[PDB]
RNA sequence: AAACUUGAGUGCAGAAGAGGAAAGUGGAAUUCCAUGUGUAGCGGUGAAAUGCGCAGAGAUAUGGAGGAACACCAGUGGCGAAGGCGACUUUCUGGUCUGUAACUGACGCUGAUGUGCGAAAGCGUGGGGAUCAAACAGGAUUAGAUACCCUGGUAGUCCACGCCGUAAACGAUGAGUGCUAAGUGUUAGGGGGCCCCUUAGUGCUGCAGCUAACGCAUUAAGCACUCCGCCUGGGGAGUA
RNA sequence: AAAAAUGG
């Protein structure tokens, strides 16, 4: 099975610190069986509306395939912990 | 679910009869092609043909209309039903139009009409009036 | 008339193909009438849903 | 069910091969099923919904038992004490 | 007792869906709260008043708290046995339709008694509480006004688990099956050359036939067969 | 979009 999950990192991230997420998150969407096809970044684009005041956000996508969804309910916990990532969407197919 | 067979086919009959059809392509049954062979004796429609096709095969009745396009059937109706069955004797054998018409009974002598029974001198299952 | 789905002959609608969605989507927002814009019903469902998903994902706007 | 597991069930039940529409294969699929649905709604037990179509199957199972029984009773017993169904 | 495949199911290839249950995430607006500016009203009605404001209201800008419902899409459109189901995402799960004809070979229909679901209000325990709003309180209207109108406002409306089991719970039309002119839209498919045919729904118009009439009319209220429920003048009374 | 009852 399937998902892509599509997050957004706040316009105010160091790049160190963005490069440090986005691995651990990518790691986060790896441990539980799921293996990730493939994850790419759409760059820093406009928000159509002011989220959390920022009206930019680093774009991430990430594709992985598993057998359960583990791996995707760590990432949503942790991303909804994180005061880094602003939104975060997984979509089946 | 289909509960009578008998009762399809003279209602089919009817409905053909109304809408004034020339044939008539039913499943076929012995006691139905028994039936037709009947109403074609009797002249109450104009042809009977038997297509011994796959699964039941098919009756095809091609009806019979007077000068006019007066119609030869005026109506049929099932007497004896799933629900309630009905027997009568020799003596007891109805006369459908005060003759005019014929009653369509099943008896151990085949099926005949009632003309028959009465001559013979037998009862049975009293399948239909057909006037 | 004709729908441009049917007409281009694609079967599916990406969240994610913002240009496409502005096609469909109003002045202020709001997804225009599929007797407006021509699309069928069957991909009709499918857009306003892809419509729906970029809106939460903040590709398009409420507003 | 998954495809899988139900093709495994009719290749367990089945009288001969390319036998898919047995009395026998078909009561145990449905054996399957309703334990699924069963498990299914022992986690979401207000889905009222779900349970209708758990009860058809259930009916529908009981019937297809009947039949058995009344055209093979040694078939009957020995797919029920193999199904565990009784 | 023995055979058959059309009914009924199973297999294989597809299709759509606000079908259900549980978590999670959003944006608009209402309310309230805290600030900045700013002042003589705001609100409401047929007209007013109550009320809020001058102790600085209302308006306006920024932020915060919380509950509830999901604009646009949206359509005699879709799904469900019915009640009903409309933001998005994920997990679990029910049913339906289309095409083959491998498979079982009548295994079917109906269904008393039973057993379950069932709008809204209501009840119990616990939580929540924005909005709206029975009761209630003022203000009006009026001969009166235990109303309609206005300003507030509690239960409730929301959630979980139980209970209740009723609605004009309606298409005022039980279920199954077959047969009987046509025209035209729409939803999900399928086959053949924008067109033709076809399956299943969903609408409109319209013969035969039916009806007291109104009307129904392949989604019958027509023609038939099976099973079930129900009626027998009005009131008393859905009462004792 | 104020109010205007009743008639063996
Ligand atoms: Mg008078």
């Amino acid at each position: 099975r399937t998902y892509e999950v599509m997050y957004i990192v706040r316009p105010n991230i160091e790049e160190d610190a963005k490069k440090a997420l986005v691995e651990r998150f990518n790691g986060i969407l790896a441990t539980e069986g799921a293996e990730v096809l493939e994850a790419k970044d759409w760059g820093k684009r406009r928000l159509a509306y002011e989220i959390n005041d920022f009206k930019d956000g680093f774009y991430n996508i990430v594709r992985v395939k598993s057998d359960n969804n583990k791996a995707t309910d760590e990432f949503q916990r942790l991303a909804k912990i994180s005061d880094d990532i602003i939104r975060y969407m997984v979509i089946r197919e | 679910t289909m509960t009578d067979p008998i009762a399809d086919m003279l209602t089919r009959v009817r409905n053909a009869n109304m809408v004034r059809h020339e044939k008539l392509e039913l499943p076929a049954s012995n006691i139905k092609k028994e039936i037709a062979e009947i109403l074609k004796s009797e002249g109450f429609i104009k042809n009977v043909e038997y297509v011994e096709d796959d699964k039941q095969g098919v009756l095809r009745l091609f009806l019979k209309y007077g000068q006019n396009d007066e119609r030869v059937i005026t109506g049929l109706k099932r007497i004896s039903k799933p629900g309630l069955r009905v027997y009568a004797k020799a003596s007891e054998m109805p006369k459908v139009l005060n003759g005019l018409g014929i009653a369509l009974v099943s008896t151990s002598e085949g099926v005949i009409t009632d003309k028959e029974a009465r001559k013979r001198n037998v009862g049975g299952e009293i399948i239909a009036y057909v006037w | 008339k004709v729908c441009y789905f049917t007409a281009n002959g694609i079967t599916h609608i990406d969240y994610k193909d913002t240009e496409l969605l502005k096609r469909f989507i109003s002045e202020r927002g709001k997804i225009l009438p599929r007797r407006v814009t021509g699309t069928s019903a069957k991909y009709q469902r499918m857009l306003t849903t892809a419509i729906k998903r970029s809106r939460h994902m903040a590709l398009l706007p409420y507003v | 069910i998954s495809q899988e597991r139900k093709n495994e069930i009719i290749k367990e039940y089945r009288v001969h091969e390319t036998d898919t529409g047995s009395p026998e294969v078909q009561i145990a699929v449905l054996t399957a099923e309703i334990n699924a649905v069963n498990e299914h709604l022992r986690t979401h037990k207000k889905d009222h919904h779900s349970r209708r179509g758990l009860l058809k199957m259930v009916g529908r199972r009981r019937h297809l038992l009947n039949y058995l029984r009344s055209k093979d009773i040694q078939r009957y017993r020995e797919l029920i004490k193999s199904l565990g169904i009784r």
